[PDB]
C-alpha cells in the first residue's frame, strides 16, 4: 500500500513538477524506489531470493540511469546556462 | 527491550540532554553583527546560494558506479565455498569488464 | 555431521507435532462449521500461514 | 470444559512490534512528499534521503537486512552526489522565489484516485494484508532445512554468480556504457 | 533468562557508551600530550592532576557558551547536521566485540552497518557546512564531499578483501578466524592502504582538508560555536577511536590476547583496548609528523594509485584461495 | 623520451616499472591471478596435496532400495 | 627520559576497554545462569535454545534426561504475528 | 506452521489435543542441546538405519512424510533413547564433563578436545560405538584427534592424549 | 516460489506446487489433445493457494468467527494463566501441567 | 557395468539433420574433432578482417597520422583472429550438435565412448564441481555456441548431463567385450 | 497451436542443493520418462531419413 503511495508521489513529481530537472530525474529514482519495494515485500512473502536479486539489480540500473542523467544535465546546463524548467 | 534499541535511544537523549544544557544555561544575546557572516572581518559579497564551479564532480559520477559495482562483489565474498571455480570464473569475468 | 544424526530424532518429534495439530484442527472444524472445507486440491500436508486464535491470551 | 487452545505473550525470543512499520510507513510518504513540495532543493534532497532511510529501516525491521543497509550504503552516496551537482547547476535562491500554484490539485486527486483504484487489484494478497476478527499467521520449525541456515546475502550469493550468471553480464555491460558515456559527454576538451 | 530483558540491554548499552565517551575525552588529552612530546613540550599538565580534566573543562566551558544562529544560514539545517554526524557516528560502537559476540548487537552484517552509518554522519558536515551561507563554511563542505568520493570506494574494496578470508561479515566470526594468523600478516599491503583510507575518512591530517585551519578559517565548522562545535568534535574523535578499534578488529585480531568470566572478559577487553590505543597513538604520531596534502592530490591518490592496486589485489587474493583449497565455509562455525 | 610498448616491450616495461609503479603493478598483480589459477592446482595435485571432499550442506540422502529393518518397533515402547 | 605524564591518558583509554570487556562478560554470564553466553547463533540454535525451555524452563538450561518431562509433547511453541509473514 | 523465521511474533499458540488412539504412542527424548551433541556421534554410529529409514520414506512420499512415515519416526526416537540410557548408565560422570564443557563453549567441539577424548573411550570400551566422520583428507590427522586445536581459547593439555580405538597407551 | 531459492539458502516453500503444475501440463497436454491441460487447473489453483493464501485466509476467518462465538457462550470454570502455561512439560511443576490439561 | 539409466536429465530435443552427439561437447573435443577443413576457413577468416581495413586503406585512404593505421591494425588483427576462432569452434561443434553433416564424428564418438565404457572410466571424465553445480554449467553451455555472435562461452567441465541416452555406448562395448572372450577362447 | 512446449525443459532440474527438508521435492520420473522418449523418437526419426537416402543412391 505505501507501494503505491511512493509510486504516486514520484509519478506527479515528475509530470505535476515546474522547478528543475535534478527533481525531474529524484522523481524517477522515487518510482523506482516504490517497485524495488513491491518487488521486496513480495519476495519474503514467497520464500524468493529472486526477488532480492531483481531488486539488487533494479537498484544497479537505478543507478546507472541517474549517472547518464547528471552527465547529459551538466552537457545541457553548459550551454543552455539553466537547468530550470521554465512555464509562462 | 534489545540492546540496540536502547543504544539507539541513549545516544539520541545524550545529543538531546547536551543541547537542552546549552539552550538553557549559555547566555543568549544575539545583535546585528553577532549575527553576520564570517569573512576574515570584512562583509563581502553574499554569493554561497548562487551555480559554483566543482572540478570534481566527474570523479563523482564514476563514485557512483564503482559503488555499485563492489556492492555486486560482497555477495560472492560470503558464498566462495558454494561459487567455487564455476562461481569464480563469473566474477573474475564481471570484475574484469568494471 | 554431528547435527545431521539429531536432525531425525527431531524431525520426527516435529512431525508428530504436525500431524497432532493437523488432526486436532480438522476435528475442530467438524465441530465448528460443521464439515471440513478444502484449501487445497492435493492430499500434500502444508505448514498453515494462518491459524485460529481465541480471542484473548492467558491472563497472566 | 476442554480449553484446547493457549494464547500466551512470549517471554523473550519474541519479536519487533509491527507498529514500527506504520510509523516508517507514515514518514516515508511524509517524506516523500516534501522532496517536491519543498521550495528549497537542498531541503528537497535532504527529505530524499531522509525517504530512502525509512524505506531501509523498514526493510531491517521484516529481516531483510542486507538489501535495507546496501539501499542505505548505495543511496547515501548517491544522494551525496546529487546534493553535488545541485550545487553546481541550480541557483538556489531564485528557485527558492520558484513558486508554484495549485492550478493542478484537481489534476492530482483525479490522477491519484484512478491509478491507485486500478493497481489496488494488481497487487497480491500477500502485500494487502493489514490495511474485530483478524488473522494471525502462525509460524514453526524445522530441522532438515535448518542444517545450515545461511544469510540472505549468502543466498543470493550461492545463484549471482552461477544460476543468474547473465544478468551479472548483462548488468556490466550497463555499467560500463554510464562509465564510458557519462565521461565521453562531460570530459574537459583538450 | 534470569533477570530482566529491558535492564540487561540497559546496562550493557551503559556499558559500552559510558567507558568509551570516557576514553573519547582521553584521546582528545592524549593528543595534545602526545603531540607535546614530540615537540619538546608537556601538553595539559594544570586542568586537573597532570591534567586528567582537561577534557571535562572543555566540554563544560562550550556546553556554558553562547550559541549564534547566522541571519544567512538555514537554521534548522544549521542544527540538523552536527545533531546527524554525533549520533551516526556513535551508532558504531554498537557492533563492536569486546570479546566473543560480547557487542550491544552481534549482527550477522555489522560490517555493512558500519559502512552505513560512517556514510550518513558524513552527510551531516556537508549539509552543516552548505547551512551556515559563508564562503569558508561552504568551502570546508564541498571539500568533504570531494573526501568521501576518495575514501570511501577504498575502505569498500579493502574490507572486501578481508571478507574473502573471513566468509563472514559477522565481527566476532572475522575475530575468531584470526586465532590462525592475524590478517596483517598476509594481507600487509591491505593493512597499510585501510589505515591510510581509516585517517582519509576521519579527516585526520595529512587529510584535514575539510577543517583545514591553514587555508580555510575553520571549514565547515567555522559558524559553528557552543554545543554544535562540540558535537563536531565528539563525532570526530569518536570516528578516530572506531576506526582505530575496526582496523584492530580486522587486521589485528581484535580482542585475541597477545568472577572467572570477568577476569576472562577483562582480558579481552584489555587485549582489544592495547592495540586499539596503539594504533590511536599511529593517528597522533601521523598528525605530528606530515605536512598536509592538497585536496586534488588526494583524489588523485585514492583514483590512481590505491584503488587500482586494490582492484588487483580483489583478483589475485581468491585465486590463491581457489588454488590452495582455502576458499572459507561461509556457514556459522566460528 | 617515454618509450612505446610496441616499439621495444621492454623497455616499455622498465619505465612503467620506474615511472608509473602503481599502475604497473597493478597489471603486475592482476595478472598473477590467473597465472596461480595455471600454476599452483596442477602441481599441489602433483605433490600430493589433495582438495578437500564439499562439507554437507543438506542431509546425504542414500541411495538404493530401503533396508526392510527389523527393531525398535512398537511393541519395544515399554 | 620517558615522559611518562604522556602515557597516562592511553592507560585510562586501555582501562576503559577493559571496564567493557569485564562488564559484558559478566552481566551476560550472570544473565545465561552463571554461564558463558552464546554468540554466531543461527536458526538451529535458536530453535534448540527454545527445546532447551520446553524441557528446564530456561533458554539455557540442560537436562541429560533420557525421557521427556510429561506435557513435552504439548509445549512445543506455535509463533503468533499480526504482520510480517 | 511456516518455516519462515518469525520477525514480530509476540504470541505463542498451543494445542492441548493429543494424538488419536489409532497412532502409538513414544515418549520423547528429553535430552537438551549440549547433552544430544555430545551423543550425537553415537547416536549415528547405532541409528544410521533407522535415521536412514526414516529420511528414505519422507523422500519416498512427497508432501506426505509427515503423516505417512511415522512408524520409523518412532522407530528413531526410541533407537536414540537406547544410546542415551546406555551412556547414562555406563558413561554418566564423563557424559556431563562433556556437555557441560560444550554448554559453556558455545558448543563448540573443538572447545571442549579434553572431556570428548574421555568420554569416546568410555563410549569404546562400554558400549562398543565408535565415533566416524566420513571424507575428512587422508594426509592430514583427523581434526578430533589433532593434539593441536588452533580455534579453541584454552590450548588441549600436553597430558591430555587424543583417543584412538584399537591403539593401547 | 516458482525458482527454487529461498531466502535461507534451501529450496522456495512454493517450488514443489511449481514443479507438479509444469509436470502436469507436460504429461497431459499435446498437440494431438489441446484440452489435456484441462486437468491441470487444480494443480494451478494450489500454486495459487501457496503463493498468495486466500482460501486459507477464507477457512481460518470462518473458523475463527465460529470458534471464538462458541468459547465466549461455552461455560467458563478456571482459566490456566500464563504462569500455569508456561509450566507446561517441566520438571518439578506436574500440578501446573494437569491443571493445564485439565486431565 | 550397466547404469541401468541412461536419461538422468530432462533434455530440450531439436528438429535437426544429422544425429545428436553431444548438446554440451568439452571444449577438448570441439578442438580434437575438428576437421582440417575447420583451420582451414578459421584461419581465412581470421585474416579476412586486417585484410579488409587494408583494403579499405589501400582505396579510400584515412588520412590518419603516423603511428593511427599501426594501431588499427592491432586491433583489427585482434578482432579477426578472435572472429575467427568462434567460427573455427562454431564449424566442429555444430557436428556434435547434429547441425551439421558429421559422420565422421559419430564413429569417433562411438569409438572413443565405448573405449571409455570397457576401461570403466566416466564417459564425461571426473569434475571437482559438485553434482549440483555440474547442473549449473550443463545448463549454461547446452546448445551455446548458436549464441556465439553475442556472447561466446565454452564448456571446461566434466560434468554427466550431454542431451544423449548413453545406452548405445554401453550396449555397444560389452558386445565388443563378448567379441573378445570368444577370440580369446580360441587361442 | 495452444500447446506451449518448453524452450528450457531443463527447469525441471532447478532447485537448491541445500538445506532440502526430506520429501520436498516432487518425484518427476515420469517427466524424465516423456523426454527420453522425445529425444529417442527425433533421433529414430534422423536414423529412418539418412537411411532412406542410402537406399536411394
Ligand atoms: C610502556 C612502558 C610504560 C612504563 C615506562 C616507564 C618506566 O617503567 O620507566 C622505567 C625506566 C625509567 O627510566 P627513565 O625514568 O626514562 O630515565 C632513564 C634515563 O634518565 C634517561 O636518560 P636519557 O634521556 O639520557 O636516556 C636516553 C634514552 C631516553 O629514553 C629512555 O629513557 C627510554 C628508552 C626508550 C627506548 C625506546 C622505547 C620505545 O634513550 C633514547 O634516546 C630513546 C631512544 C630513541 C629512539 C626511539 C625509537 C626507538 O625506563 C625504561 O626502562 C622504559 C623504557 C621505555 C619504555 C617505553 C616508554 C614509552 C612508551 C611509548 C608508547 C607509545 C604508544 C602509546
Ligand atoms: C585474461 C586471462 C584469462 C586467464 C584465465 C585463467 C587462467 C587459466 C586457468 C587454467 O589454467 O585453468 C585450466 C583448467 C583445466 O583443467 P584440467 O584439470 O586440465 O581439465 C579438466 C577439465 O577442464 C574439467 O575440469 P572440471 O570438470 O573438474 O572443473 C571445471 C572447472 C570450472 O571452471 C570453469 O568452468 C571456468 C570456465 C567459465 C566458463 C567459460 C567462460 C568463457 C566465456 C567468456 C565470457 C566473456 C564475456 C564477454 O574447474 C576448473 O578447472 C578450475 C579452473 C580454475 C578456476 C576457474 C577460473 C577460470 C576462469 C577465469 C575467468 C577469467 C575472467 C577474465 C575476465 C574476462 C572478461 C573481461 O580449467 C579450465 O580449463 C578453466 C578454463 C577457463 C576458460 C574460461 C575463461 C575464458
Ligand atoms: C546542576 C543543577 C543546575 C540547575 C540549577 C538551577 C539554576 C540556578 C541558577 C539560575 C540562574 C543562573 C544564571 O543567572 O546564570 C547566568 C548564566 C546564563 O543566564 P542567562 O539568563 O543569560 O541565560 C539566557 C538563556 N535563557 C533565556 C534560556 C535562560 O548562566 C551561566 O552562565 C551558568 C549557569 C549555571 C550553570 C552551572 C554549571 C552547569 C553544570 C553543572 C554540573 C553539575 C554540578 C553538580 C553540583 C552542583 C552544586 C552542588
Ligand atoms: C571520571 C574519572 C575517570 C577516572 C580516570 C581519570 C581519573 C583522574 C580524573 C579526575 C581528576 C581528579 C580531580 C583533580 O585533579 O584534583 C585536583 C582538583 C584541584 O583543581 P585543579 O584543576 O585546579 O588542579 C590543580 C592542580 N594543578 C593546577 C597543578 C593541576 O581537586 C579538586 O578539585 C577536588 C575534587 C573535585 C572534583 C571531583 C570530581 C572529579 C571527577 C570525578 C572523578
Ligand atoms: O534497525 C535495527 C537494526 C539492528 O539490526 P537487528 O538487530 O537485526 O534488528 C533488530 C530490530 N529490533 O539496525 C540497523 O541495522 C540500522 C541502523 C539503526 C537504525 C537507525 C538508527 C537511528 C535512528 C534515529 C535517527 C534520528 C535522526
Amino acid at each position: 500500500n505505501i507501494t503505491l503511495i511512493l509510486f504516486l508521489i514520484g509519478i506527479l513529481g515528475f509530470v505535476l513538477n515546474r522547478k528543475n530537472i535534478i527533481l525531474m530525474l529524484i522523481s524517477i529514482e522515487i518510482m523506482l524506489l516504490s517497485i524495488t519495494f513491491l518487488i521486496l515485500l513480495s519476495s519474503l512473502n514467497m520464500d524468493d531470493i529472486i526477488g532480492q536479486t531483481y531488486a539488487i539489480y533494479i537498484i544497479v540500473v537505478a543507478g546507472a540511469e541517474s549517472a547518464i542523467g547528471l552527465g547529459i544535465l551538466v552537457a545541457f546546463y553548459r550551454l543552455r546556462g539553466s537547468i530550470a524548467i521554465e512555464y509562462k | 527491550m534489545s540492546a540496540m534499541s536502547i543504544y539507539i535511544i541513549f545516544v539520541s537523549i545524550i545529543a538531546i540532554l547536551f543541547l537542552a544544557i546549552d539552550l538553557i544555561f549559555a547566555p543568549h544575546n544575539p545583535y546585528k553583527e553577532k549575527l553576520s557572516a564570517f569573512e576574515c572581518g570584512f562583509h563581502s559579497f553574499s554569493q554561497s546560494r548562487s551555480p559554483f564551479n566543482i572540478s570534481f564532480f566527474i570523479y563523482g559520477l564514476v563514485f557512483l558506479l564503482l559503488d555499485l559495482e563492489i556492492l555486486l562483489l560482497y555477495p560472492f565474498a560470503v558464498s566462495e565455498y558454494v561459487n567455487s571455480a564455476y562461481g569464480l570464473a563469473a566474477a573474475l569475468i564481471f570484475i574484469g569488464i568494471i | 555431521w554431528a547435527r545431521i544424526h539429531l536432525i531425525p530424532l527431531l524431525q520426527a518429534e516435529e512431525d508428530r507435532d504436525h500431524v497432532r495439530r493437523y488432526l486436532a484442527d480438522q476435528a475442530r472444524e467438524k465441530g465448528l462449521l460443521g464439515e471440513n472445507i478444502k484449501v487445497y486440491n492435493s492430499d500434500r500436508y502444508v505448514r498453515p500461514t494462518f491459524a485460529v486464535t481465541p480471542s484473548k491470551p492467558a491472563q497472566e | 470444559s476442554q480449553i484446547s487452545l493457549l494464547l500466551l505473550k512470549e517471554i523473550y525470543t519474541n519479536g519487533s512490534t509491527h507498529i514500527m512499520l506504520d510509523i516508517l510507513s507514515v514518514l516515508a510518504v511524509i517524506s516523500g512528499i516534501c522532496v517536491i513540495i519543498s521550495k528549497n532543493p537542498i531541503v528537497s534532497v535532504l527529505h530524499l534521503i531522509g525517504l530512502f532511510a525509512y524505506v531501509s529501516f523498514y526493510l531491517i525491521l521484516i529481516g531483510l537486512n542486507f538489501v535495507g543497509l546496501s539501499y542505505l550504503i548505495v543511496y547515501i552516496g548517491a544522494v551525496s552526489i546529487l546534493f553535488l551537482f545541485i550545487l553546481m547547476l541550480i541557483n538556489i535562491r531564485t528557485s527558492e522565489l520558484q513558486s508554484n500554484t495549485s492550478n493542478s490539485i484537481p489534476l492530482t486527486i483525479l490522477v491519484g484516485i484512478i491509478i491507485s483504484s486500478f493497481l489496488f487489484k494488481m497487487l497480491p494478497y500477500g502485500v494487502i494484508i493489514s490495511n474485530k476478527n483478524d488473522l494471525f499467521f502462525i509460524t514453526s520449525k524445522i530441522w532438515d532445512g535448518a542444517l545450515a541456515e545461511n544469510n540472505h546475502i549468502s543466498s543470493i550469493g550461492n545463484i549471482m554468480y552461477t544460476n543468474y550468471n547473465v544478468w551479472l553480464i548483462l548488468a556490466s555491460f550497463i555499467l560500463l556504457l554510464a562509465m564510458v558515456g557519462a565521461i565521453v559527454i562531460t570530459i574537459k576538451p583538450r | 533468562m534470569s533477570y530482566s530483558q529491558t535492564i540487561n540491554s540497559l546496562v550493557e548499552v551503559v556499558l559500552v557508551l559510558v567507558p568509551s565517551l570516557v576514553g573519547i575525552a582521553y584521546v582528545t588529552v592524549g593528543e595534545r600530550k602526545t603531540m607535546g612530546s614530540m615537540q619538546r613540550r608537556l601538553g595539559p599538565n594544570a586542568v586537573g592532576i597532570y591534567g586528567l580534566l582537561q577534557a571535562f573543562a572543555d566540554a563544560l566551558k562550550l556546553l556554558l557558551k553562547e550559541y549564534v544562529g547566522p541571519t544567512q544560514a538555514n537554521l534548522v539545517l544549521f542544527f540538523l547536521g552536527p545533531v546527524i554526524t554525533l549520533i551516526f557516528s556513535l551508532l558504531g560502537y554498537a557492533v563492536i566485540p569486546y570479546g566473543p559476540g560480547l557487542a550491544v548487537n552481534d549482527l550477522s552484517t555489522g560490517i555493512l552497518y558500519m559502512l552505513a552509518v560512517s556514510s550518513l554522519a558524513t552527510y551531516g558536515i556537508l549539509l552543516a557546512g552548505w547551512s551556515a551561507n559563508s564562503k569558508y563554511a561552504f568551502l570546508g563542505s564541498l571539500r568533504s564531499t570531494a573526501q568521501l568520493i576518495s575514501y570511501e570506494l577504498v575502505l569498500s574494496s579493502s574490507i572486501l578483501l578481508v571478507i574473502m578470508l573471513s566468509g563472514s561479515l559477522s565481527l566476532t566470526v572475522i575475530v575468531e578466524s584470526q586465532r590462525a594468523i592475524w590478517y596483517i600478516l598476509p594481507l600487509l599491503p591491505v593493512f597499510i592502504i585501510f589505515f591510510i583510507g581509516s585517517v582519509a575518512e576521519t579527516n585526520r591530517a595529512p587529510f584535514d582538508l575539510a577543517e583545514a585551519e591553514s587555508e580555510l578559517v575553520s571549514g565547515f565548522m567555522t559558524e559553528h560555536a557552543a554545543v554544535i562545535f562540540v558535537f563536531f568534535f565528539l563525532a570526530e574523535y569518536g570516528s578516530i577511536v572506531l576506526m582505530c578499534i575496526l582496523t584492530s578488529i580486522l587486521f589485528l585480531g581484535g580482542y585475541l590476547l597477545i568472577n572467572a568470566p570477568t577476569v576472562e572478559g577483562s582480558f579481552y577487553g584489555l587485549s582489544l583496548g592495547v592495540k586499539t590505543s596503539i594504533l590511536i597513538f599511529v593517528f597522533i604520531w601521523t598528525r605530528a609528523s606530515f605536512p598536509r596534502i592538497r585536496f586534488d592530490q588526494l583524489m588523485s591518490f585514492c583514483w590512481t594509485v590505491l584503488l587500482p592496486i586494490l582492484f588487483a589485489l580483489i583478483v589475485l587474493v581468491p585465486c590463491i584461495l581457489y588454488s590452495f583449497n582455502i576458499f572459507p565455509v561461509n556457514i556459522s562455525l566460528l | 623520451t617515454t618509450p612505446r610498448f610496441w616499439s621495444t616491450p621492454l623497455k616499455y616495461c622498465r619505465w612503467a616499472a620506474r615511472e608509473r609503479p602503481a599502475l604497473f603493478f597493478s597489471v603486475v598483480i592482476g595478472a598473477l591471478g590467473p597465472v596461480t589459477l595455471a600454476t599452483v592446482p596442477p602441481l599441489r595435485r602433483l605433490i600430493g596435496d589433495v582438495d578437500a571432499a564439499p562439507i554437507p550442506l543438506t542431509y546425504p540422502i542414500p541411495p538404493g532400495p530401503r533396508k526392510q529393518l527389523k527393531g525398535y518397533d512398537d511393541d519395544t515402547e515399554d | 627520559p620517558v615522559p611518562f605524564e604522556t602515557l597516562i591518558p592511553y592507560g585510562i583509554i586501555i582501562a576503559m576497554f577493559g571496564v567493557t570487556g569485564a562488564g559484558m562478560a559478566k552481566v551476560r554470564h550472570m544473565f545465561n545462569g552463571d554461564k558463558r553466553h552464546r554468540w554466531s547463533v543461527d536458526q538451529w540454535d535458536k530453535q534448540q535454545m527454545e527445546r532447551d525451555r520446553r524441557l528446564t524452563g530456561h533458554l539455557r538450561g540442560q537436562t541429560d534426561n533420557p525421557i521427556a518431562p510429561p506435557g513435552f509433547e504439548f509445549n512445543n511453541p506455535w509463533k503468533v504475528x499480526x504482520x510480517x509473514x | 506452521m511456516a518455516t519462515r523465521k518469525p520477525a514480530f511474533n509476540q504470541h505463542v499458540l498451543l494445542d492441548t489435543t493429543p494424538l488419536p488412539d489409532s497412532i502409538p504412542k513414544v515418549k520423547e527424548i528429553g535430552a537438551s542441546s549440549a547433552p544430544l551433541l555430545s551423543a550425537s556421534f553415537f547416536i549415528g554410529a547405532r541409528c544410521k538405519d533407522y535415521n536412514d529409514d526414516y529420511m528414505q520414506c519422507k523422500n519416498e512420499n512427497p508432501g506426505r512424510g509427515e503423516f505417512e512415515c511415522l512408524k520409523e519416526g518412532r522407530r528413531v526416537t526410541r533407537c536414540a533413547r537406547s544410546v542415551l540410557k546406555d551412556i547414562n548408565t555406563h558413561c554418566l560422570e564423563q557424559f556431563r564433563a562433556h556437555w557441560q564443557c560444550l554448554d559453556n563453549n558455545n558448543q563448540q567441539l573443538w572447545q571442549c578436545r579434553p572431556a570428548e577424548w574421555k568420554l569416546n573411550k568410555c563410549v569404546y570400551e562400554n558400549l562398543k560405538l565408535e565415533k566416524v566422520i566420513p571424507d575428512q583428507p587422508k594426509n592430514s590427522t583427523p581434526v578430533h584427534l589433532r593434539q593441536r586445536q588452533i580455534f579453541a581459547h584454552h590450548a588441549i593439555p600436553p597430558w591430555e592424549r587424543p583417543f584412538i580405538p584399537g591403539q593401547p597407551e | 516460489m516458482a525458482s527454487g531459492y529461498g531466502l535461507n539458502g534451501g529450496p522456495s516453500r512454493c517450488f514443489p506446487f511449481w514443479q507438479e503444475l509444469l509436470a502436469c501440463y507436460v504429461t497431459n497436454s499435446s498437440e494431438d489433445n489441446p484440452d489435456g491441460k484441462n486437468k491441470c487447473i487444480p494443480v494451478m489453483e494450489d500454486y495459487y493457494e501457496c503463493l498468495h493464501h486466500r482460501k486459507e485466509a477464507a477457512r481460518v476467518r470462518a473458523l475463527q468467527a465460529a470458534y471464538r462465538e462458541a468459547e465466549a457462550k461455552k461455560l467458563q470454570e478456571n482459566p490456566p494463566t500464563a504462569g500455569q502455561i508456561r509450566n507446561l512439560g517441566l520438571l518439578n511443576k506436574e500440578e501446573d501441567t494437569k491443571k493445564v490439561h485439565c486431565a | 557395468n550397466t547404469p541401468t539409466q541412461t536419461y538422468q536429465f530432462p533434455s530440450k530435443t531439436v528438429k535437426t539433420d544429422y544425429p545428436l552427439i553431444d548438446n554440451d561437447p568439452h571444449f577438448t573435443r570441439v578442438i580434437r574433432y575438428a576437421r582440417p577443413s575447420d583451420y582451414a576457413h578459421g584461419l581465412a577468416a581470421a585474416a579476412a578482417g586486417p585484410a579488409a581495413l587494408w583494403l579499405m586503406e589501400r582505396i579510400s585512404p584515412s588520412q590518419v597520422g603516423r603511428g593511427g593505421f599501426a594501431k588499427a591494425m592491432r586491433l583489427a588483427g585482434f578482432i579477426g583472429l578472435a572472429g575467427g576462432f568462434l567460427y573455427f569452434y562454431q564449424r566442429s561443434i555444430l557436428r556434435f550438435y547434429g547441425m551439421s553433416e558429421n559422420a565422421r564424428e559419430v564413429e569417433m564418438d562411438m569409438r572413443e565412448m565405448t573405449d571409455r565404457v570397457k576401461a570403466g572410466l566416466p564417459l564425461y571424465g571426473e569434475s571437482r564441481l559438485s553434482p549440483a553445480m555440474q547442473g549449473v554449467a550443463a545448463r549454461q553451455s547446452r546448445y551455446s555456441a548458436l549464441f556465439f555472435g553475442v556472447m561466446p562461452w565454452f564448456n571446461f567441465v566434466n560434468h554427466n548431463q550431454h542431451g544423449v541416452d548413453t545406452a548405445k555406448y554401453y550396449q555397444q562395448a560389452e558386445r565388443e567385450l563378448e567379441a573378445e572372450r570368444l577370440a580369446r577362447e580360441q587361442a | 497451436s495452444r500447446h506451449i512446449e518448453l524452450k528450457y525443459p531443463e527447469v525441471f532440474s532447478h532447485g537448491s542443493p541445500f538445506n532440502v527438508p526430506a520429501g520436498f521435492y516432487p518425484n518427476l520420473d515420469h517427466v524424465i520418462e516423456h523426454y527420453r522418449k522425445q529425444h529417442l523418437e527425433e533421433e529414430e526419426r534422423k536414423a529412418k531419413k539418412l537411411a532412406a537416402a542410402a537406399a536411394a543412391a
